[PDB]
């Protein structure tokens, strides 16, 4: 199925530090944008163009540049990051005579945050806690408890894995990781999620639980002066085992 | 400028809903809805031209350019319907392919829970308290205490058991807190289970 596509989807940089977003589409589309959206807001068009080696300004264009080099490719392009540039960045493409009556295709976003010290980003801690007695005795159900905390940016993906397998029934996780500490600009973050399962699958010692949380930070390329280890891109998981 | 209504709303299951947007600008045109999931991208919804109604199964998109007035209504309102409404404007050709985006409305559809059994669970082990199976009319408030962390109401579905839940979750690694305080900022059933 045909549709468009954003890369990377996640960045961490230093201010001053430049990069590239790349936008594709198979669709033969002759208008392509680049939007910005702020959490809680609306989609700000930044540059856009109506076709290939020409493009235009948007609403928010200060600060970024654009390339349009075939009908497939929008380039966006940050020379010199700047905190006010963390965002998520959203693509878009349409038929110069249109066939969704104005509406275009949207790809699925480029989570990019701006960072004034290096030594702020930070990975997460994981840890389960394991069902209450009292829930499995007056529900004959169990749930598991996953916390993700201490975390910056909040750049990070939360799944369960039962004997091995990612599940999806049972699982409840929050829509957005908090501030741990809501009066600071660079605050680190908590996620929580929850797993139920039968109390009888909690009470077989062979079963197997853990949480996983893919956390994106740090490339190879980053230069790291700290005593700590290097808070690179990387899956932290904490886990239980079933008990009789 | 499009001033849209800025939630959040939550409403239970089955409610009808109206999402609303005023504009400044004469020339608008066009008018769309957006629909976007939690850390997703929008996804075109409705979209009409002009004045006037149009109607989508549950949905009906509707312009009253008189007045600068559009709404969205959204009858029976399911679960699935959560997320952010987002409403677009262009103005009448030549617009360059340009639309105009409200800041967006969150909804949130509480699934109705058929058997409640509100309790507050301590978990094993930094301490964690659970608030589950309360049904949909309950509000999860934050604490008065800073070193309380607590997320509202999240539906998990046990599918195979034709069985939803409602939970928040409480956490502090402060002395004196226990899952009998946990949620005393939040208004619960008279007839939530405390065990010991």
């Amino acid at each position: 199925n045909a549709g468009v596509t954003q890369t990377p989807k996640f960045r961490v940089l230093k201010t001053g530090q430049s990069m590239t977003l790349l936008c594709a589409q198979d669709m033969n589309h002759e208008y392509m944008y680049w939007y910005r959206q702020d959490p809680g807001m609306g989609l700000r068009l930044i540059h856009y163009s109506v076709g290939e080696g020409t493009t235009a300004k948007g609403e928010v264009p200060d600060g970024y540049n654009v390339s349009r080099l075939k009908k497939q490719n929008f380039l966006l392009g940050l020379e010199s990051a700047a905190p006010s540039q963390t965002s998520v960045y959203f693509c878009a493409s349409r038929y110069f005579l249109p066939t969704q009556g104005m509406g275009a295709f949207f790809g699925q976003g480029t989570r990019l945050t701006v960072v004034e010290d290096l030594n702020k980003v930070f990975p997460p801690e994981v840890a389960v806690f394991e069902p209450s007695e009292a829930e499995i005795s007056h529900t004959q159900k169990a749930t598991l408890v996953c916390l993700a905390t201490g975390f910056y940016p909040d750049h990070v993906e939360l799944s369960w894995w039962v004997n091995g397998k990612e599940v999806h029934s049972g699982v409840c996780t929050d829509p957005q990781p908090l501030k741990e500490q809501p009066a600071l600009n660079d605050s680190r973050y908590a996620l929580s999620s929850r797993l139920r399962v039968s109390a009888t699958f909690w009470q077989n010692p062979r079963n197997h639980f853990r949480c996983q949380v893919q956390f994106y930070g740090l490339s190879e390329n980053d230069e790291w002066t700290q005593d700590r280890a290097k808070p690179v891109t990387q899956i932290v998981s904490a886990e239980a085992w079933g008990r009789a | 400028e499009v001033e849209q209504d800025p939630g959040p709303l939550s409403v239970p299951e089955g409610a009808i809903v109206s999402l609303n947007c005023t504009y400044s600008n004469s020339a608008f045109q066009y008018f769309m809805w957006y629909r976007q999931y939690s850390r997703k991208g929008p996804e075109l919804l409705m979209y009409t031209y002009s004045s006037g109604n149009k109607e989508d199964g549950r949905f009906t998109a509707q312009v009253d350019k008189s007045s600068k007035y559009i709404s969205l209504f959204i009858r029976d309102s399911q679960p699935s319907d959560s997320a952010t409404y987002l409403c677009a404007m262009s103005t009448s050709l030549p617009n360059a392919g340009k639309s105009t985006f409200g800041d967006g409305t969150t909804l949130t559809v509480k699934p109705n829970i058929q058997n409640p059994d509100p309790a507050v669970y301590q978990l094993r082990d930094k301490s964690v308290c659970l608030f589950t199976d309360f049904d949909s009319q309950t509000n999860v408030s934050q604490s008065k205490d800073s070193d309380v962390y607590i997320t509202d109401k999240c539906v998990l579905d046990m599918r195979s058991m034709d069985f939803k839940s409602n939970s928040a979750v409480a956490w502090s690694n402060k002395s004196d807190f226990a899952c009998a305080n946990a949620f005393n900022n939040s208004i619960i059933p008279e007839d939530t289970f405390f065990p010991s």
